[PDB]
């Protein structure tokens, strides 16, 4: 049964919009996040609650 | 006892500072902005309470700001906060950062006070009177007013060096160290934006130190402005020139000049009404030489066979480094003889050396 859930794990990542790499430009107080993405420019934008 | 009192006093302190009801209404006001938000910056500005931007990706978009904190703020072409549906202007944001000039020794109350420079302090009354003085700031009050800046001469690291941070260290404001061949480029018109970073800096960070080391290159008005004469010269200077012959102070902003080539100079580079102070570092005389010795030989470890008479009238009139050039190698030949108090031999060779 291992398998079955971990193979079938797989199949929801698959459906992903993406995921963002990002160039920091820095943080401020409010927590969020000031960046620019590499492609893209600057944003500052919130991170997540885990960091 | 008192310092658990008081530690909780601190803590107490950190709680009511966090403790920014209005925490809500400052939620509200910040549960207004949205999030996550967009970068960008500012271009000009009008009453419109709406104004545009600028992007690298270079969307412009004619926008407000989110209206608690101000347009009057921030300058233009500036990054704000933006939303990222018309990239709305959040509110204040900054476009902190900016930490770049051109060549400078960034420093502030610096290390050096005359007394570790060793007695200079003939001259020092001159750069204390011109601007340590105005920078207690009580008597030039009555005194009606300061002149702007000195010229060092003499040696650097003894002369020109050590004082240039004594006042500087002393006055407690920003001292702000250059070299003319810290700027150019050999291009034209930044030399100016060299200074005008600075004085961006010099105009921004009042009080300051302005110093400026061996101007050899950027000063020189030579004879010509053409035939190969490089415009960059006085091209820079007169602007350096422009923000020195466009500011004095009556204590606040104080320009330093350290260099041997002088008349290199106009006189209104001088400007005297403005720059009224020559230093010029001699070699300290015997007993002002030993003045510094006694500094710099006593604060080299040593054995009681060493003497200051016995280094002062073996001297050529050395240079006040040169002291501390002695007594340097000095104690490197007692490292050469790996020992931890030196002998009078030392210093001997150490100066007949250096």
């Amino acid at each position: 049964n291992d398998k079955v859930r971990f193979i079938k794990d797989e199949l929801r990542l698959l459906q992903e919009p993406g995921s963002y790499v990002g160039e920091v430009i820095k943080i401020v107080s409010d927590k969020k996040v000031l960046v620019k993405v590499q492609p893209e420019g600057k944003y500052i934008v919130d991170v997540a609650k885990d960091i | 006892a008192t310092a658990e009192k008081l530690p909780n006093i601190y803590p107490s302190t950190r709680c009511k500072l966090k403790l920014l009801k209005q925490e809500e209404e400052k939620k509200q006001l910040e549960e207004i902005r949205g999030n996550p938000l967009s970068i960008g910056t500012l271009e000009e500005i009008i009453d419109d309470d709406h104004a545009i931007v600028t992007s690298p990706t270079m969307p412009d978009y004619y926008v407000s700001i989110l209206s608690f904190v101000d347009k009057e703020l921030l300058e233009p072409g500036c990054s704000v906060l933006l939303h990222h549906k018309t990239m709305s202007i959040v509110g204040v944001l900054q476009d902190d950062a900016d930490p770049m000039v051109s060549v400078m020794k960034m420093d502030k109350s610096p290390t050096e006070s005359y007394s570790d420079i060793g007695g200079l302090e003939s001259q020092i009354q001159e750069i204390k009177e011109s601007v340590e003085l105005p920078l207690t700031h009580p008597e030039l009050y009555e005194e009606m007013g300061p002149p702007k800046g000195v010229i060092l001469y003499g040696a650097p690291g003894t002369g020109k060096t050590l004082l240039a941070k004594a006042v500087a260290n002393q006055t407690s404001a920003t001292f702000l160290r250059i070299v003319g061949s810290e700027l150019i480029q050999k291009y034209l018109g930044d030399g100016p934006r060299l200074c005008r970073q600075i004085f961006k800096v010099a105009g921004e960070n009042a009080p300051s130190i302005v110093f400026i080391d061996e101007i050899d290159a950027i000063g020189t008005k030579r004879y010509d402005s053409n035939s190969g004469g490089e415009r960059e010269i006085q091209r820079t200077m007169l602007e350096l020139l422009n923000q020195l012959d466009g500011f004095d102070d009556r204590g606040d902003v104080k320009v330093i000049m350290a260099t041997n080539k002088i008349e290199t100079l106009d006189p209104a580079l001088i400007r005297p009404g403005r720059i009224d102070r020559k230093i010029l570092f001699e070699n300290p005389d015997l007993s002002t030489k030993k003045k510094i010795l006694g500094i710099h030989t006593s604060k080299m470890n040593l054995s009681e066979d060493v003497n200051l008479e016995t280094l002062v009238t073996t001297k050529d009139d050395l240079s006040g480094a040169d002291i501390q050039a002695m007594c340097t190698e000095a104690g490197l030949l007692a490292l050469r003889e790996r020992r931890m108090q030196v002998t009078a031999e030392d210093f001997k060779q150490a100066k007949e050396r250096v």
